[PDB]
RNA sequence: UCAAAGUUUGAGCUC
RNA sequence: UGACUCUAGUCUGGCACGGUGAAGAGACGUUUUUUCACUGACCCGGUGAGGCGGGGGGGCGAGCC
RNA sequence: AGACGGACCAGAGCGAAAGCAUUUGCCAAGAAUGUUUUCAUUAAUCAAGAACGAAAGUCGGAGGUUCGAAGACGAUCAGAUACCGUCGUAGUUCCGACCAUAAACGAUGCCGACUGGCGAUGCGGCGGCGUUAUUCCCAUGACCCGCCGGGCAGCUUCCGGG
């Protein structure tokens, strides 16, 4: 039986794409199938900045940022527990939740 | 049986006169022992300098490399070598849904300084825009790239190194570029993301000292 | 290791190059230039237990002890260049990275302007594994 | 050399065609013997480069 | 931010 | 040839041909010695041994009185 | 020195199909659109026959940076001639010669007609208050609200089928 309509990817008009090496593994995944995450993040996140802010000289001097873009492989994603399994019915709900988290 | 940092002799690092403050900082080299001169060891070093030190109270992301090609006397005389934008800033700027447009060009000024300039620009989402994309056409990008080179050559070739650095300190070039492109497609976050000194001419010390008093 | 500057009016800067890898931590103090070094010191000298040199507990303890010795040398301000392994390889600092970071938050050095400097390539050479990846 | 009689070569002779002695040899050696593989550091199927 | 976990009288299950 | 006894050749250290100066430790005003030069012995290569090194003066450009 | 042209990169485009993304120049082509342009049946599908056809493989050169079949060793393990590691050959790169095989998957042959919506989108075309640069208007550019052709996709329902 056909498990998913798109075969866990986004190949409808094209035909081929360049493979990527995993970060945690090196598993080769098609970029279009592969998970893409644009993580920008403070070199110091929240707990550290309060501690580190003590370490700064100037009162309120802005910190630069750490502009990452991550790609993981699948088995790593479930292991690292970024994504959960869903039901057959909920599967089609492809809208991501609002911006509460 | 001696602490080795005793041998080092210090030197004051001096900025040229177009800029306000002269003494950037201090640099150390071993004292004259043997063939080598502390001045000689000092002569090759390179100094990354902040915009807070260029503008009186301002953001840090512009930088200026400066090698001290000659030592005057208890000082280090720097020279223009290449502006650059910070990784944080450019990667922060660079976000999805916008035609990025870069261009480079090598060109030499009236004085014997040869530059290689790198521009950058991003298409602007309008206030009332409802199409999510806000992308440019390809012809639009080719037009921007050609104008980019026109303005950079025309501006730099016609005027001296002093003028090129005093225009680069503002956005005057990128601002005129925003002027040139505003009919075509509104881009906003305009910068000269890199400028690069390439081949200096023969050193005339009277010219260097005239720049330094 | 003597900055003749007056203490608070202005700072005599050094610049610490904090390498935090997933299996090592470097600390390399230099001058404004960088070409000339003042004191570099690593964890692997201070702690001999191969498995927990990069451990965050080790990297923290290391960062405190190292930052302590640089303060000892009496440099008041530092520029910072935190760095990770980089390249085609990882862009994420290893477990030592963050413990070291918090450690240097408590350690007390006057900090000049900070920046990130990990060398990302435009288009890279092939990552060290198979095509089928580091499998386990 | 192997084909020759054992006057014209140090590897000669024998009923069966064979060398009999090791083919690697010193360079501190007199003219007449310096024969074969001179100062052979290695000697085999050169695997790799 | 993944080292491993094998078998089970021949001596009678069932609309 | 793994017999005995020798030999040309080749490797290695010493003395002599074999100088003039530099810095350091010491060494057993002196050295044992480590480096750094110089050149006059000595050595090599090329040429039908053909314009070398200094000092003026002259000029094409850069900067000054 | 040789690979590679990130991020910009989309449920986007083009190509017979594999596939195709550093700048600039030269060469020619083409789907699609507008058209009161010419010819007036010149067309559709096809055994035989033919062009192209990722990777590995093969033969010569050129080149030999990285990785890395084979192989060795070092580790765990009852055994591991594997999964982990350090090396490391052919190959991986270019030119010139063969080859014609993949889950070559939409696992869905090509043309042609008809029968429900809905919003979004890419191109060409048309129409229409006003904003906004050219600035000093026009006519263009960016927005904006629509209609038209076909196009990659999406959602939707007792259409009916299965
Ligand atoms: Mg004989
Ligand atoms: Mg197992
Ligand atoms: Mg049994
Ligand atoms: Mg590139
Ligand atoms: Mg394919
Ligand atoms: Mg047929
Ligand atoms: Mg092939
Ligand atoms: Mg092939
Ligand atoms: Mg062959
Ligand atoms: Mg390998
Ligand atoms: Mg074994
Ligand atoms: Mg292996
Ligand atoms: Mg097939
Ligand atoms: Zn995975």
């Amino acid at each position: 039986t056909k498990k998913r309509r798109n075969n866990g990817r986004a190949k409808k008009g094209r035909g081929h794409v360049q493979p990527i090496r995993c970060t945690n593994c090196a598993r080769c995944v098609p970029k279009d199938k592969a998970i893409k995450k644009f993580v920008i993040r403070n070199i110091v996140e929240a707990a550290a900045v309060r501690d580190i802010s003590e370490a700064s000289v100037f009162d309120a001097y802005v910190l630069p940022k750490l502009y990452v873009k991550l790609h993981y492989c699948v088995s790593c994603a479930i292991h690292s527990k970024v994504v959960r399994n869903r039901s057959r019915e909920a599967r089609k709900d492809r809208t991501p939740p609002p911006r509460f988290r | 049986v001696v602490d080795p940092f005793s041998k080092k002799d210090w030197y004051d690092v001096k900025a040229p006169a177009m800029f306000n403050i002269r003494n950037i900082g201090k640099t150390l080299v071993t004292r004259t022992q043997g063939t080598k001169i502390a001045s000689d060891g000092l002569k090759g070093r390179v100094f990354e300098v902040s915009l807070a030190d260029l503008q009186n109270d301002e953001v840090a992301f512009r930088k200026f490399k400066l090698i001290t090609e000659d030592v005057q006397g208890k000082n280090c005389l720097t020279n223009f070598h290449g502006m650059d934008l910070t990784r944080d800033k450019m990667c922060s700027m660079v976000k999805k849904w916008q035609t990025m447009i870069e261009a480079h060009v090598d060109v030499k000024t009236t004085d014997g300084y040869l530059l290689r300039l790198f521009c950058v620009g991003f298409t602007k989402k309008r206030n009332n825009q409802i199409r999510k994309t806000s992308y440019a056409q390809h012809q639009q990008v080719r037009q921007i790239r050609k104008k980019m080179m026109e303005i950079m050559t025309r501006e730099v070739q016609t005027n001296d190194l002093k003028e090129v650095v005093n225009k680069l300190i503002p956005d005057s070039i990128g601002k005129d570029i925003e002027k040139a492109c505003q009919s075509i497609y509104p881009l906003h976050d305009v910068f000269v993301r890199k400028v690069k000194m390439l081949k200096k001419p023969k050193f005339e010390l009277g010219k260097l000292m005239e720049l330094h008093g | 290791s003597l900055g003749p500057q007056v203490a608070e009016g202005e700072n005599v800067f050094g610049v610490c190059h904090i390498f935090a890898s997933f299996n090592d931590t470097f600390v390399h103090v230099t001058d404004l230039s960088g070409k000339e070094t003042i004191c570099r010191v690593t964890g692997g000298m201070k702690v001999k237990a191969d498995r927990d040199e990069s451990s965050p507990y080790a990297a923290m303890l290391a960062a405190q002890d190292v930052a302590q010795r640089c303060k000892e040398l009496g440099i008041t301000a530092l520029h910072i260049k935190l760095r990770a392994t980089g390249g085609n390889r990882t862009k994420t600092p290893g477990p030592g990275a963050q413990s070291a970071l918090r450690a240097l938050a408590r350690s007390g050095m006057k900090i000049g302007r900070i920046e990130d400097v990990t060398p990302i390539p435009s288009d890279s050479t092939r990552r060290k594994g198979g095509r089928r990846g580091r499998r386990l | 050399g192997v084909a020759m009689n054992p006057v014209e070569h140090p590897f000669g002779g024998g009923n069966h065609q064979h060398i009999g002695k090791p083919s690697t040899i010193r360079r501190d050696a007199p003219a007449g013997r310096k024969v074969g593989l001179i100062a052979a550091r290695r000697t085999g199927r050169l695997r790799g480069t």
